[PDB]
């Protein structure tokens, strides 16, 4: 599809049996989600925003469904004010900016 | 608090 | 043009006769640029994201050229880690997300 930007580009994503609204964010290198238990080992990580850095847990090879599109990759979990789908997964579903 | 969601992965 | 996301979507913008590199950010409501003096009055404002808030200067009806496309709108100036072009100007140049 073609998503206009008059409003925040929120979409439903599926992880396991969990549904969540996430923002298609071209301004984020990685994907970070708000509280949710994921399986496997995780490593601590620091990511930076406009106001500073926050600590998150890094989980790898997580299957994620975005608008009917399958993607698998690193998913971070921490105190982000909004669930974010970053460039690491946007590239896998063939998402581009056009103008 | 969710207006500018730039995120640096380093 | 069509911009893929394997790398950060950085483009050149022209504002006040100065060229700067800026990030096309679908995850930002507004446009925030690094400290710089712009003509016209401005009002203090506070904006946030990951990490917390920062204080910025809001300038209205500022002409900005993005990859040759002209826009005229609100530009916030403050201690941002990178120049950010938000949806307020992305919509003006007809930018869409596609996949």
């Amino acid at each position: 599809p073609q998503i206009t930007l008059w409003k925040r580009p929120l979409v439903t994503i599926r992880i396991g049996g969990q549904l969540k609204e996430a923002l298609l964010n071209t301004g984020a290198d990685d994907t970070v989600l708000e509280e949710m238990n994921l399986p496997g080992k995780w490593k601590p990580k620091m990511i930076g925003g406009i106001g500073g850095f926050i600590k998150v847990r890094q989980y790898d090879q997580i299957p994620v469904e975005i608008c009917g599109h399958k993607a698998i990759g690193t998913v971070l979990v921490g105190p982000t004010p909004v669930n974010i789908i970053g460039r690491n997964l946007l590239t896998q579903i063939g998402c581009t900016l056009n103008f | 608090i969710r207006k500018i969601l730039f995120l640096d992965g380093i």
